């Protein structure tokens, strides 16, 4: 069964089901995308540390 | 004849004689048909029912957008 789109609400059904959809999507992506992201961000910060220490060791008296 | 009498009696409150039907039918021309259709059938809603090997079947939206032509 289908109803003609001229006889349906079409922006209320999207917001009515927003929280469920958003919970599902965000739950699905946490471990696979964010945790490696956090680790990579960590690595960048530690690299910056190493460089800012090098630049003084090598060239400051 | 009896069926026609009763049917018209219920539908109209009277029976319409043959001459009246013919006289009202005579004066309809093409522009009149092309007016009434434009009044009720152009760009309207449609309802659909079907049974059987309906893999071919068109979409509802196809049948509904069919009711107008983009030519003209
Ligand atoms: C870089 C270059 C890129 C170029 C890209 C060009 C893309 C254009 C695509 C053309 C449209 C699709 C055609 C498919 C038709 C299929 C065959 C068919 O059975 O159609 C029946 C259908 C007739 O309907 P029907 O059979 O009565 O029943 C319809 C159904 O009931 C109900 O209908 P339906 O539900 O079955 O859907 C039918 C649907 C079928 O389509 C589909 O189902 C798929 C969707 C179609 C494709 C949509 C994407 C196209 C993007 C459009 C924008 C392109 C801009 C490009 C500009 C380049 C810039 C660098 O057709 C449409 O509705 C198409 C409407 C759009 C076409 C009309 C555009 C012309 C406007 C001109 C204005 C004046 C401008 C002058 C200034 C110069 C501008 C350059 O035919 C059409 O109406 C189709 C269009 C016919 C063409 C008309 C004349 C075009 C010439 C325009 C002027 C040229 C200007 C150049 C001068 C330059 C001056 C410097």
């Amino acid at each position: 069964q289908t109803i003609s789109p001229y006889q349906l609400k079409f922006i209320y059904p999207f917001w009515h089901t927003f929280f469920a959809r958003c919970w599902c999507k965000c739950s699905a992506y946490a471990w696979p995308w964010v945790w490696p992201g956090l680790i990579t961000f960590g690595l960048v910060k530690k690299m910056n540390h190493d460089v800012e220490e090098d630049i003084r060791d090598h060239y400051w008296y | 004849v009896a069926e026609d009498i009763g049917r018209q009696m219920l539908a109209y409150g009277r029976r319409m004689p043959l001459a009246e039907f013919l006289k009202r039918l005579e004066v309809i021309d093409a522009e009149e048909v092309k007016r009434v259709a434009w009044k009720y059938l152009h760009d309207a809603e449609v309802a659909v029912a079907g049974l059987g090997p309906l893999f071919g079947m068109p979409q509802l939206i196809n049948l509904r957008r069919a009711t107008f032509w983009l030519r003209y």
